[PDB]
RNA sequence: GUCAUGGAGGUAGAGCACUGUUUGGACUAGGGGCCGGUUACCGAAUUCAGAUAAACUCCGAAUGCCAUGUACUUA
RNA sequence: UGGGGCGGUCGCCUCCUAAAGAGUAACGGAGGCGCCCAAAGGUUCCCUCAGAAUGGAUGGAAAUCAUUCGCAGAGUGUAAA
RNA sequence: CUGGUAGUUAUGGCGAGAAGGUCACACCCGUUCCCAUCCCGAACACGGUAGUUAAGCUUCUCUGCGCCAAUGGUAGUUGGGGGCUUCCCCCUGCGAGAGUAGGUCGCUGCCGGG
């Protein structure tokens, strides 16, 4: 931890768009989101697509839903 | 992967520094042996050796510590005034592999401040 | 024609064969073996004449061994040339053998057919030969 | 962060019920990992390391560290002395958080994480992962990254061999 | 005709002093490329590896580990 | 690779020669060396 | 000059532990074809047995050489 | 100068010949030199090479990384010891 | 008994197996302070001991690898003498290398705690 000549970090708090799975993580960016989960460490929103809370290994606008919207 | 060898690694450091480093009987060879609790001093000749002083943390007396970086030179002070009882005025320091920034290091100024020449 | 595919040196010492064998003076292989009792340089193209005679009075019948191989070189200079300028070109390749060297071994045939092969290979070689057994 | 939460608390006994260890040093640990890209094409331009080692920066969050050759090779107009790739090596806190986000919202960003992969592994308890496609983690600028190179990614444990080092990765997910 | 024919000049490299022999502080006891012999006792070791004594005494030739050599002088 | 001569700069008188390289070391060279007239250590520079 | 003691030094011999040269087996690592073999489009490496060297050495004499002696003889 | 001429050589360094101290010739057998480095010098502190096997992405037989084996099979500005 | 620190050509090393101990020595926990990472408290340095003898370490067993090593014989050879001289033979003194019997899982000194 050499002073200064490192770039940015800071732990961040991500949620799934499918589910808003709190998920404490770390990251590079602020994502202009903060909230207070974990009150006395508070962590910042940077939402996310499909992740491990509903991967399918581990459909909501354009693709699929243009197509049933349409075609029904 | 193999952990790491602290000790042994440390010996060839000190191999090292005994190439040029070494004890007669008019200047002996102070050495230091520093453990992760206990620091130990040593006065050594190399021409039959033998011992002519020591002291440590585990002297009969004299318990009193701080941060184990103050108790080195709580020793120093006493293996000074041990090693000059005998006439022994002047040694040479061996470093025993260490650096000489922390608790090895301090343990020598304990010894020039009392009457010891390095 | 036996002949190193490759060599540090071009020009060699000549030597001498003073002494009796290093080593190899006991038939391994074969069953039966030429033994030299003199001693004297055998070079590739003899090693070459002595081995079709052997192996083609057998009918290409058995197995064949060659305990010696043709190391180092010789140079020679032309007619007509005075002595000194150098050091002749290298032409051709001996094998320094000693005595009691065994030179080829034979199995695989019957005793009368190994004793009248090696006797057909010794009439090629410069050396006083021995048929030998294990 | 969350993985301390998670290995300490519930995945340490489950090591030595499955194994049967003498004592509880034996249950692996996670050492040391190693973040290689290589940029040998830019031994002949001097623009490619300027934005890979900043890209793998904020990926990883410490300095990458430029190497250099080893020996030289003629049919790869290369010598000694030009910078050939870089690595990070991580420990600590961050040896979790990097694996955090890794096995949650970077191996979903693939076109297909469900691969098994289960023969990755070195042969003494070690698994290098070599995701190359340098969209996986999202933190990296996708319009800003002008090339795409490959990466490695790899794991040592103290797993003595296969079996438990396979295990490990398992609860840890993956 | 032919090349080669050139060599050098032979610089005279050995022993120059033998065991048991007393010897001046500052004599040459060993000329060599290399450290073919360690330096010992009162023996430094020259620009160009040779062994000189550093005071008077008598020349000692003994053996380090199994695979090396040194010499010595001891005064009298 | 040439050959150069170093004067002190309060004698002047030219006291050390050394070689450079006229290619990698266009400047005039400065070293810090002792000048036998002063018996004291002294700054050299090139002619 | 001999005797006793101590050394430095790699020749003869020998050996394959390194470097070249080299014989017969085992093993055919391989990667693309043919129909797992053929590696017949190869011996690349390891192993067994057997050789070779002025510019090879894990070894290594007899002699000769340098010293010490207060030994005996001799100029 | 194995007659002279033609050809080749003429100073310095390393190896073999050189016969186990040093020295030792031939128009004998092999190679280099007529420089370079302001750090490739001094000192203090620190650590260890080539190669192979496996795991992998651009990148294949070899580019970079990770583990294991590894007495030097590397390196030592340049020729050899 | 244990922790340091030296001498001795590995007969001392390597490999394999078992036991032991937080009295020492260790692994260990974190980086506020000192110091450090071509980055990373991995190491160096710093403050203590939640836990463990897995490792290190210390003991005990081996001949598997390695290392040491005779006796006899042979090669070579100083001196003397003969042949039919690519070389060979005899007498006296010296006398290897390889192979083997055998040995080895170290032996000694000082200091501090028990
Ligand atoms: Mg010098
Ligand atoms: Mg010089
Ligand atoms: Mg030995
Ligand atoms: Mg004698
Ligand atoms: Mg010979
Ligand atoms: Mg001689
Ligand atoms: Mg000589
Ligand atoms: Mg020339
Ligand atoms: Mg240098
Ligand atoms: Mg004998
Ligand atoms: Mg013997
Ligand atoms: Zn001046």
């Amino acid at each position: 931890m050499k002073t200064g000549i490192h770039p940015e970090y800071r732990p961040v708090v991500f949620v799934d768009t499918s589910t808003d799975f709190k998920f404490l993580s770390g990251s590079t960016k602020s994502s202009s989101e903060t909230i207070k989960w974990e009150d006395g460490n508070e962590y910042p929103l940077l939402r996310v697509e499909i992740s491990s809370d509903s991967h399918p290994f581990y459909a909501t606008a354009d693709g699929r839903v243009d197509r049933f919207n349409k075609k029904y | 992967i193999t952990k790491i060898d602290k000790n042994k690694v440390r010996k060839k450091r000190h191999a090292r520094v005994r190439s040029k480093i070494s004890g007669t009987e008019s200047r002996p060879r102070l050495n230091v042996f520093r453990s992760n609790k206990n620091i130990y001093a040593q006065v050594i000749d190399d021409v039959n050796g033998v011992t002519l002083a020591s002291a440590s943390n585990l002297d009969k007396d004299f318990g009193s510590a701080e941060s184990k970086v103050d108790a080195a030179s709580k020793v120093g002070e006493l293996v000074a005034k041990r090693a000059s009882e005998k006439g022994i005025t002047s040694v040479t320091f061996d470093r025993g592999g260490y650096l000489y920034h922390g608790r090895v290091k301090a343990l020598a100024e304990a010894a020039r401040e009392n009457g010891l020449e390095f | 024609m036996l002949v190193p595919k490759r060599v540090k040196y071009r020009r060699e010492f000549r030597g001498n064969m003073r002494g009796r064998a290093k080593g190899g003076t006991e038939v391994a292989f074969g069953e039966y073996g030429l033994q030299a009792v003199e001693a004297s340089w055998i070079t590739n193209r003899q090693i070459e004449a002595a081995r079709i005679a052997m192996t083609r009075y057998m009918k290409r019948g058995g197995k064949v061994w060659i305990k010696i191989f043709p190391h180092k070189s010789y140079t020679s200079k032309p007619i007509g040339v005075r002595m000194g300028k150098g050091k002749g070109a290298p032409e051709g390749w001996v094998s320094p053998v000693k005595r009691g060297k065994i030179m080829f071994e034979i199995a695989g045939v019957p005793e009368d057919v190994a004793r009248e092969a090696l006797r057909l290979a010794a009439h090629k070689l410069p050396v006083k030969t021995k048929i030998v057994k294990r | 962060n969350r993985l301390k939460d998670q290995y300490l608390k519930e995945i340490v006994p489950a090591l030595m019920s499955k194994f049967n260890y003498d004592s509880v040093m034996e249950v692996p640990k996670i050492d040391k990992i190693v973040i290689n890209t290589g940029v040998g094409d830019a031994t002949a331009n001097a623009k490619v390391l300027d934005s890979a080692v900043e890209e793998l920066a904020l990926i990883t969050g410490q300095k990458p560290v430029i190497t250099k050759a080893k020996n030289s090779i003629a049919g790869f107009r290369l010598r000694e002395g030009m910078p050939i790739g870089a690595k990070v090596t991580l420990r600590g806190e961050r040896m979790y958080d990097f694996l955090d986000k890794l096995v949650t919202v970077s191996l979903p960003r693939v076109r297909d994480f469900r691969g098994v992969s289960k023969k990755a592994f070195d042969g003494r308890g070690n698994y290098t992962l070599g995701v190359r496609e340098q969209l996986i983690f999202p933190e990296i600028d996708y319009d800003q990254v002008s090339k795409v190179r490959g990466m490695d990614v790899v794991i040592v444990t103290t797993a003595k061999s296969d079996e438990e080092s396979h295990e490990l990765l398992t609860q840890l997910g993956m | 005709s032919t090349s080669n024919g050139r060599d050098s000049e032979s610089k005279r490299l050995g022993a120059k002093r033998a065991d048991g022999q007393f010897v001046t502080g500052g004599s040459i006891l060993y000329r060599q490329r290399g450290t073919k012999i360690y330096p010992g006792t009162n023996v430094g070791r020259g620009g160009d590896d040779t062994l000189f004594a550093k005071t008077d005494g008598v020349v000692r030739f003994e053996r380090m580990g199994r695979d090396k050599k040194k010499v010595s002088v001891y005064p009298e | 690779r040439v050959n150069i001569t170093l004067e002190c700069t309060e004698c002047g008188d030219r006291n050390y020669i050394t070689t450079k390289n006229k290619r990698e070391n266009p400047e005039r060279i400065e070293l810090k060396k002792y000048c036998p007239r002063l018996r004291r250590v002294t700054l050299h520079r090139e002619t």
